[PDB]
């Protein structure tokens, strides 16, 4: 705040500290500390020159030092950071985007009494965690689809048609006609019958003489509303209608909701309080359409293999071009290897973790060679089936659903060669602005085909199926625990209550499409090579794409 | 469909037994035999018999033709042809060897008498002795073209000091061994019917494998062979997580 003064006198804060007490102390603000007024002399005597009795100058530093603790939250007590905040101040005469991870994605519990999200505090923070913190607890085990099945209800029950309503499930143990809405759990009972079941109990489903609403999949393990005529004879359900919940928009689930900062970029909350903010939604949504279409961003084919040689080649006639305009963001997705990496007792060739690391080894030399592409871009590093550690126990199979970052031993130069590099987990949700897109990567045709009820009675309406299914359930996986464990305290990563504003969707064993649904949009870039031909698509923020193929 | 000049054909071949799998339902398993050109072909179109509704598995994708050819001819082919002499078109041309095949004998394999090379790396019958032998085969692109018998020896170690002794002792055994490596090397060719150069020394599962996988062909029971991978190939049902199988 100005300079070329005479010099830099000193002075003894006790004949500072009455102008400073007045203004901040009496009227607004308090606690200048010891070490704080200590602090608050060098600047002041910065500029000492003809001072203490002049007019404005003392005053309206001290209002400006007090523009920053009514600006930020800060607290009472003013410390040796007193300096920290006029730095700030000097400060004041693309940002703001991150990419959350599973692990470091806030968490939220709900509450079904209270309609209302409650905050839980994460373990890592104050657990000491300093052997084993990450492990979760048992509780965590008896309410992971409690959770599920409170969540989808309240938007049952909040829809407009439903006001039959739904009746839980016990309410049907005496009575031996009329109609009934059940919703839940679709399954099998230990004696292999089809059931329903819902926080009250259970019930066994008969399939006999059901019409089901075409449009969708109806795969064990995901919330189905059902409709039918319970028999005491025995113990039956008779079904005549099924159907799946419907789906609801982010803006008006966002309003129920308030204005959470469940991806929250402008600030953090804590067990004392929330945070929400409308006013910058609009300036924000001005500055996403303020002619900043120059932003790219691509996603790459995914399932990319670098020990052959081939795609290795195709990859580099790719970053050719590439480094021409170099993309705002590169993601790298799919499986690294081609083969699953384990303990490989067998010595006499070279070892399968040795022969991870060396093909990371040969990215570095592909990748030091375009310059540009190191200087001005970001790239996002995805895992898949066949990286280091899963595939020691799955052996190449898809198990844990939150599947962690490539370790950084095994790589560790290429992030010397590249500039920003980030490694993120296989469920990760990349915060741009006002956007919030979601990066999952795994094989759910194939799942869906294999997995279906089967009810005894143009390829691309599949995947508008699966875009509905998967939207509608409000989940990534409508499976059971059987198909596919989860991390009990990470679930909360792999729930969509809020529908996110743009979806990546990559799977092999399906066909690229580009769908359109309740507030969102669904891309599905896959299978790197096909036909000879080496594919990768482009997306803008401004809801345009492209599709560039180089043989 | 008829569209498709193969052969199907149903079976009764005896399957694996998958834990998860277990209901019996019926039996309609097939045989469909189909060159390899015209199956790349299928791929291409959406409407196909091996990609349709209700299938429940492919079972012996893995295998390939050269797998199949060692395992069905093995070392001792022969020619049947007879018929018209197109032994000259069989030569001019590549010999199908559907139609007409027949495994002789090979009791006495070779006399042998050939010249042998080298050809080491510490980072004609030449004999192929390298840490990284895809990186060699792809650098010199002419080395594809000759015949090679590929024994790895791999991570040479140095001690950092006074390393030209143990550089010359690690040399000398290998230049030395050359009369053991090719006599043990038709003494394990003699009994295994797999061929020289195809077979590696220090590789022992790779005779048991194929000696397994034969004798079960002469029955009617399916491979599920899967190559360089850790699982098995039940047809698609092995990708999925099991309570059992864990």
């Amino acid at each position: 705040f100005g300079s070329g003064n005479v010099l830099p006198v000193k002075i003894q804060p006790p004949l500072l500290r009455p102008l400073a007490y007045r203004v901040l102390s009496r009227k607004y603000g308090l606690s200048i500390k010891s070490d704080g007024l200590s602090a608050l002399a060098e600047f002041v005597g910065t500029n000492i020159g003809a001072n203490w009795r002049q007019g404005p100058a003392t005053i309206k530093f001290l209002e400006q030092f007090a523009a920053v603790w009514k600006q930020q939250e800060r607290g009472l007590f003013i410390d040796q950071s007193g300096v920290k905040e006029v730095i700030q101040e000097m400060k004041e005469r693309r940002d703001y985007f991150k990419v959350i991870n599973a692990s470091q994605q806030q968490r939220f519990s709900y509450n079904p009494h209270k309609m209302q999200f409650i905050f839980v505090p994460n373990k890592k923070q104050n657990g000491l965690g300093g052997i084993a913190g990450f492990l979760p607890d048992i509780e965590d085990k008896v309410q992971m689809f409690l959770t599920r099945y409170y969540l989808t209800n309240d938007r049952v029950m909040r829809n407009e048609n439903f006001q039959m309503s739904i009746t839980p499930i016990k309410n049907l143990l005496g009575r031996d006609a009329q109609n009934f809405l059940l919703l839940g759990l679709l399954n099998k009972n230990f004696k292999g019958n089809w059931s329903l079941e819902d926080p009250s109990g259970s019930v066994e489903i008969d399939i006999s003489q059901t019409i089901p609403t075409q449009g969708h999949y109806y795969v064990p393990g995901c919330m189905v509303l059902v409709e039918g005529i319970y028999y005491s004879v025995g113990n039956k359900f008779h079904v005549t209608s099924m159907t799946l919940p419907p789906g609801e928009r982010r803006e008006i689930t966002l309003e129920t909701i308030g204005n959470l900062d469940l991806l929250g970029i402008h600030g953090i909350s804590n067990n004392n309080f929330i945070a929400r903010l409308d006013k910058d939604l609009k300036i924000r949504l001005h500055l996403l359409e303020k002619e900043l279409t120059d932003h790219k961003f691509v996603i790459l084919g995914a399932n990319l293999f670098l020990d052959d040689l081939k795609i290795m080649t195709a990859l580099s006639k790719i970053l050719q071009k590439l480094n021409d305009d170099p993309p705002t963001l590169l993601i790298w997705q799919g499986s690294f290897t081609s083969v699953p990496v384990f303990a490989s007792m067998s010595s006499r060739n070279i070892s399968s973790s040795t022969q991870f690391k060396n093909n990371f080894d040969a990215l570095a030399t592909l990748l030091s060679r375009f310059d540009n592409l190191t200087e001005n871009t970001t790239m996002i590093f995805i895992p898949g089936p066949n990286d280091l550690w899963g595939s020691m126990v799955s052996l190449g199979a898809s198990g844990t659903l939150p599947q962690d970052p490539i370790p950084s031993a095994f790589t560790k130069k290429i992030n010397k060669v590249c500039k920003n590099v980030v490694w993120s987990s296989n469920p990760t949700r990349i915060a741009y602005l006002s956007q919030e897109i979601v990066i999952f990567r795994d094989d759910l045709s194939g799942r869906f085909k294999r997995h279906r009820l089967e009810f005894p009675f143009q390829k691309v309406q599949e995947t508008r199926k699966l875009v509905k299914t998967i939207l509608d359930q409000g989940h990534l996986s409508p499976f059971l625990d059987s198909l596919r464990p989860i991390s009990w305290d990470l679930d909360h990563t792999l729930t969509l209550c809020p529908i996110p504003s743009t979806m990546v969707l990559c799977d092999t064993t399906s066909a690229q499409f580009d769908l359109t649904y309740n507030g969102c949009k669904v891309i599905n870039p896959g299978s790197f090579i096909h036909n000879r031909r080496a594919r990768y698509m482009e997306y803008v923020p401004s809801s345009k794409k492209t599709i560039q193929e180089e043989i | 469909q008829k569209i498709k000049n193969c052969l199907i054909e149903k079976s009764s071949a005896s399957l694996p037994n998958n834990p998860k799998t277990s209901n019996p339902a019926g039996g309609q398993l097939f045989k469909i035999t189909l060159p390899e050109s015209v199956f790349l072909e299928e791929k291409e179109n959406c409407t196909s018999i091996f990609n349709d509704e209700n299938v429940l598995g492919v079972f012996e994708g893995t295998i390939t033709p050269h797998q199949r050819a060692i395992m069905d001819l093995g070392a001792s082919v022969t020619f049947r042809s007879k018929a018209m002499g197109a032994l000259g078109k069989g030569i001019q041309q590549g010999f199908e060897m559907k139609d007409l095949s027949m495994a002789e004998n090979e009791r006495y394999l070779s006399g042998f008498s050939m010249d042998i090379g080298y050809l080491l790396h510490f980072p004609f019958l030449l004999l192929l002795q390298s840490p990284f032998i895809t990186k060699l085969l792809g650098t010199i692109r002419l080395l594809n073209q000759m015949p090679i018998v590929k024994l790895s020896l791999n991570e040479v170690l140095l001690p950092q000091l006074n390393w030209q002794p143990t550089l010359l002792k690690k040399l000398v055994n290998h230049v030395l061994s050359s009369g053991s490596w090719i006599s043990h090397l038709i003494k394990l060719s003699q009994y295994s019917n797999i061929p020289i150069c195809n077979l590696r020394l220090d590789s022992m599962d790779y005779i048991i494998d194929v000696l397994y996988a034969r004798k079960l062909k002469k029955e009617n029971i399916v491979l599920w062979w899967n190559e360089k991978a850790p699982l098995p190939d039940h047809g698609g049902i092995q990708n999925d997580f099991d309570l059992n199988t864990s």
